[PDB]
């Protein structure tokens, strides 16, 4: 890998350069460099890793809805034949965001996940391979659409049930993680009903243990609870 | 209007 | 090339998609691609070019900026030894819009500009050229940075000299033209009273010929205008 | 605050 020379240390620190310059792609390839030393990842580490491939995919994601939109308004009755190129486009860009997830389920499977045995690393990473796994869910068309569902679905859930035994209510992975399983259910899954469930529950346990936390952990709560209730208010 | 998912914060 | 087997019309549809989707290094490298197939462009084509290459140099002008100034701060005294990796990431950055501004020079000179003979073709180019020296000349240190800044100021002129017998007044080409280099005066070249002088100049020439436009072009003329008067409260 | 260039516009 192009990274291999580089110091792990001058690769975190370049990381957190371009994520100042807003430079996700280069903190992309910076990070997947450090996991490449094959140490583990700090929580500061593990966040760098999970801020640069959001960014890059969150790209990816939004150009894909723009073209797969185009595209199903040229296949409506009464459109104008426009040739292949909406199609190839769409693919071309498709095919860069699979790249992206195979990526990045590649880090998580050599070798972070195994090696991660805290509660904390062990559920962010099985919570990247469910969001990973969703966002190919996307794009997938067909019954291989079905496994990749399969997958992301085994992941959240592996994650949750060790977030439940392991990690208060309020706890901001174990929040995201459930605001991101619901948002599967909903979106993913064709389960608006356990989306909602799921999202009142995670909400309500929060908001019982909030008395238990400082001034700054409860602000970090209460930031993640809100998106919970910014979900059921669209949904209900 | 999708779903919000979870931001880039700690 | 990598467009080479492309149909001309099919990397201007492609433009046009990667435009919509927010996607201006694809947009480049298609716009890129319709060049090199060596016919002239449209006004149109022309402009695709500009947005693609301008959003890309953009992007990379910005984090050049942040870049630089961690670095500055770096060689304050007082400050930490932090040793190579700021420099280096800059230098990497740096790199990288130089060769997007040698991309774009390269295009201009094989061969845009020789085949541009009406006015508002060559004008266009020719600005694009002083534009991106402009571009290396703020990244630009030393000797070589005269010889640039030389560059940009020959281009800007030809280009001033063309649209000043050629254009009325309040063509938007010739109104960006005088806008762009009262910014490599005032930014670039020292000289903050030759970029008033120029601004001015420009406005009020304008100001007299917007009675000779219908109210599309008049709102075309005087939403450049603004930037020329929104420089001189800046500049005064 | 850097003076303002010709914006993308036709
Ligand atoms: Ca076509
Ligand atoms: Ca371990
Ligand atoms: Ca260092
Ligand atoms: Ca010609
Ligand atoms: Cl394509
Ligand atoms: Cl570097
Ligand atoms: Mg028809
Ligand atoms: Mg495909
Ligand atoms: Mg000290
Ligand atoms: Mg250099």
């Amino acid at each position: 890998g192009a990274m291999g020379s580089m110091e792990r240390a001058s690769l975190i620190q370049k990381a957190k350069l371009a994520e100042q310059a807003e430079r996700y792609e280069d903190m992309a390839a910076f990070m997947k460099g450090a996991v490449e030393k094959g140490e583990e990842l700090s929580c500061e580490e593990r966040n760098l890793l999970s801020v640069a491939y959001k960014n890059v995919v969150g790209g990816q994601r939004a150009a894909w809805r723009v073209l797969s939109s185009i595209e199903q308004k040229s296949n409506e009755e009464g459109s104008e034949e426009k040739g292949p190129e909406v199609r190839e486009y769409r693919e071309k860009v498709e095919t860069e965001l699979q790249g992206v997830c195979d990526t990045v389920l590649g880090l998580l499977d050599s070798h972070l996940i195994k090696e991660a045995g805290d509660a904390e690393s062990r559920v962010f990473y099985l919570k990247m391979k469910g969001d990973y796994y969703r966002y190919l869910a996307e794009v997938a068309t067909g019954d291989d659409k079905k496994r990749i569902i399969d997958s992301a679905r085994s992941a959240y859930q592996e994650a949750m049930d060790i977030s439940k035994k392991e990690m208060p209510p309020t706890n901001p992975i174990r929040l995201g993680l459930a605001l991101n399983f619901s948002v599967f259910h909903y979106e993913i899954a064709n389960s608006p009903e356990e989306a909602i469930s799921l999202a009142k529950t995670t909400f309500d346990e929060a908001m019982a243990d909030l008395h238990t936390l400082s001034e700054d952990s409860y602000k970090d709560s209460t930031l993640i609870m809100q998106l919970l209730r910014d979900n059921l208010t669209l949904w209900t | 209007q999708r779903s919000t998912s979870t931001p880039n914060v700690h």
